[PDB]
């Protein structure tokens, strides 16, 4: 019934994240105190004195999935992609993906390294009206999953109902505090000089690239062919590239290209463990389109 | 004469190379005075020689078995629990390799020929800041079997 | 190709627009200029064609 | 041996036009090399 994928086929994310700003705080008086983290001029953004905290402030858009292909060239392809994706609707509603995602909100991965340094690091995430209790990120490790928490649940709950269609949106607003100190430095995000490390700047402050927060809660792999040799969960990449080393963890049989080639055209049932990277590859976006 | 291990952890955001030069580093320097005799310092995996990490598992090594438990690794370094992690275990360690402090000459104006020695070395890099004065520069590692380390851990 | 390339970065000039911190809507503004559909025949090289679209 | 960070620059480009000569070489740093291999890349 089909023997190739489309000349276009491109996908939109399902997880909008908006940039950061960022601010100073001194965690006593924290709920009711924000100045500005101006950059100082290379580049250090270092705390005032009086300060303590780091109010990292942010927003995660969540999107369908069904609903989120922006070009597919014929229909045979489109209607083998939703009676996919409606088998993973019926198996798990994208719980286990959603369950991930908000551990690395609760991991605090979306700290870089600004992580380390910290005696205490709570990260308040609010949906709608409803300030969803706090989460100690300084009790989670970040290479393991939590499965069991109730607030990680609820929230994973809320995601896998606009993941599947049973939700239009939901606007997650998510802010953290770090207190690394004073005096010490913040590292936010380094901007790409194409013609010295000129810093991020967003509305007169500084902060993260969005781009950096979403590989932050993409590291949610731990399929890989080689989870037990190597135990880290490595960004949801096409061609699975932990940048942290040199090591292609899905190098030819289980990339993306490979495996989406093997649930429509010569259609085969795969197993649990890598039908979550697909759609996993399907929430992240891209251009999945083959030359003729 | 035996080792801990002790892991840095693939992934976690910064990279293994900061968090032994700010975390384990200093800790080692600062509980290597108090163990007169430095007890050693291998870093398995520290690759080839046209590039090289120092790696991503630190075998401290000793010429005891009861002097490992003296400077207790363990407990010292429960601050990047999330980044490295210390079994408690140790064997007999002479099937390891010693580590030596290859310098790196200096600067031009420090005072043409420093850039013909310099393009050795810069090619292990654990930066050290000084306890002392203040200024801070990496000391570069080695391959090399002499067996019996005497200020940070080098021979 | 993928052997030598899968681990080189691969670094991309774009733009993007985001609100601010403190809006939360995009106001569109657009006007439509209606004309009739008779009238809107800008050239026609047989006026008995034109006869016959009127 | 040919000095460690300095490459044999032939002064007159051997695709502009140059001869493969003693005269036409002048073994300068590799980061002034690297400029002179961009300045005449822009022409």
């Amino acid at each position: 019934t089909l023997k190739s994928r489309p000349e276009n086929l491109s996908f939109a994310r399902c997880l909008n994240t908006t940039e950061a700003k960022f601010w100073q705080t001194d965690f006593l008086k924290r709920h009711t105190f924000k100045l500005p983290l101006l950059i100082t001029d290379s580049q250090s953004c270092t705390l005032s004195t009086e300060c303590d905290t780091l109010r990292i402030d942010f927003g995660i858009k969540v999107l369908p999935v069904k609903e989120s292909m922006y070009s597919c060239s014929d229909y045979n392809y489109r209607t083998a992609i939703y009676q996919k994706i409606d088998e993973y609707i019926a198996e798990d509603g994208f719980l286990t993906l959603a369950k991930r995602y908000v551990n690395n909100i609760a991991n605090a991965r979306f700290l870089w390294r600004n992580r380390k340094g910290a005696e205490i690091i709570e990260t308040i995430v609010t949906i709608e009206d409803k300030e969803y209790p706090s989460f100690n990120s300084k009790s989670f490790n970040l290479d393991t999953f939590v499965e069991d928490n109730a607030t990680i649940n609820e929230i994973a709950q809320q995601i896998a109902d606009t993941f599947a269609g049973k939700r239009e949106y939901l606007n997650i607003y998510v802010t953290c505090f770090v207190k690394i100190g004073c005096a010490m430095e913040v590292y936010p995000s380094q901007e790409m000089t194409f013609d010295g490390k000129k810093l991020f700047k967003f509305e007169g402050s500084a902060g993260m690239h969005s781009q950096k927060i979403n590989n932050a809660l993409r590291t949610i792999d731990t399929w890989y062919p080689d989870y037990t040799t190597y135990e880290f969960p490595i960004p949801v990449e096409n061609y699975g590239a932990a940048r942290s080393i040199g090591i292609p963890f899905r190098p030819d049989t289980k990339s993306f290209y490979k495996l989406i080639d093997r649930m429509i055209l010569k259609n085969e049932d795969l197993p649990i463990e890598d039908k979550h990277y697909v759609m996993a590859i399907l929430i992240r976006g891209g251009m999945f389109s083959k030359k003729q | 004469m035996f080792s801990q291990i002790l892991i840095i952890k693939p992934g976690t955001g910064i990279s293994p190379n900061i968090i032994i030069s700010e975390d384990i580093f200093p800790v080692l320097h600062s509980l290597f005075v108090e163990h007169d005799k430095k007890f050693g310092i291998t870093f398995p995996a520290y690759s080839f020689d046209k590039k090289g990490h120092l790696g991503n598992i630190i075998e401290v090594l000793s010429e005891d078995k009861e002097a490992l438990a003296s400077l207790c690794l363990e407990e010292h370094l429960a601050e990047v629990t999330d980044y490295v992690k210390v079994k408690k275990e140790i064997t007999f360690t002479d099937d390891y390799v010693l580590f030596k402090r290859i310098r790196e000459e200096n600067q031009y104006e420090t005072t043409m020929h420093i850039k013909k020695k310099n393009q050795q070395i810069f090619c292990a890099y654990i930066k050290v800041k000084s306890a002392s004065t203040g200024q801070s520069y990496n000391i570069f590692l080695a391959p090399t079997d002499i067996k019996h380390f005497s200020a940070y851990g080098l021979l | 190709k993928l052997e030598k390339e899968i681990m080189d970065p691969n670094p991309q000039k774009s733009q993007s627009c985001t609100l601010s911190t403190e809006c939360d809507t995009l106001r569109i503004d657009f006007g439509i200029k209606v004309l009739p559909v008779k009238e809107s025949m800008y050239s026609c090289s047989d006026y008995n064609y034109r006869t016959a679209i009127y | 041996n040919i000095p460690v960070g300095y490459e044999v620059h032939h002064i007159v480009p051997l695709s502009q036009g140059g001869a493969d000569s003693i005269k036409n070489m002048i073994m300068l740093s590799i980061e002034h090399h690297e400029r002179v291999t961009e300045a005449h890349a822009s022409y």
